[PDB]
């Protein structure tokens, strides 16, 4: 007489992509290695705006600019993972018998699934940064179908 | 929807306790399932990521 | 998995569940009378029509 272990399943988790979403339809990403130097962005514009001509005696405004600025915005997105320090030491001792090969390949397993916890809890922070930062800037339906 | 029909499976899928979960049977009294599997896993691809 | 929060907050550690089924045993019977007089007939050789 026995009892029998009929399976063993692990969730598995599918990695995801900013810049193959949809959402990136309304961003226009490029890399910069060293952002961490730019104290400050900024782009200007420069509109000239012209006129009609009246035969009316009301006088009519010059030649007309507009001169706008816009400065960049930082955010920064931190995560935190804990390992214990009995399975970083094995990682640096060989394995000398197979018991202690296979409590190996368990320490590298477990130390490698941690970083794809942290690198892929970043590719989540790029995807909601972005999110929030279009929330924080869309106003209301029913203040902007009139003011358009 | 004129379909009435579905492709399935006409026999079950069988499981037979053979010499490694047999030898487990009478000594330990516990049976794993695909001992083929998990030996697979185990002894033979330890490297191999899932 | 996590979101890395660009709000200030303590972030979380990296978390597993072990969740356990197990199964349920199903009894089924069933009764079946043979007659006596059918069973002798059956273990004869017949000669006669």
């Amino acid at each position: 007489k026995f009892e029998v272990l009929l399976g063993v399943y692990t969730n598995a988790i599918q990695y995801v992509r900013f810049l193959e979403t949809a959402l990136a339809v309304s961003c226009v990403n490029t890399e910069f290695k060293d952002l961490s130097r730019m104290t400050d962005g900024k782009i200007q514009f420069r509109i000239s705006v012209p006129t009609i001509a009246h035969g009316d005696g009301r006088r009519p405004s010059k030649q007309r600019t507009f001169i706008v600025v816009k400065n960049c915005h930082k955010h920064h997105i931190s995560t935190e993972m804990e390992l214990s320090m009995l399975d970083l030491e094995i990682l640096h001792s060989i394995p000398e018998t197979p018991v202690e090969y296979a409590e190996y390949v368990g320490a590298v397993k477990t130390v490698a699934s941690a970083l794809q916890f942290g690198v892929d809890a970043l590719e989540r922070g790029l995807i909601n940064t972005v999110l929030s930062v279009k929330l924080r800037h869309a106003p209301p339906m029913f203040i902007l179908q009139t003011l358009a | 929807e004129a379909d009435n029909q579905i492709m399935g499976p006409s026999s079950y899928a069988s499981f037979v306790v053979r010499g490694e979960n047999l030898v487990t049977a009478v000594s330990y009294g516990r049976v794993m399932r695909t001992f083929e599997h998990f030996m697979a896993r185990i002894v033979d691809s330890p490297e191999k990521a899932g």
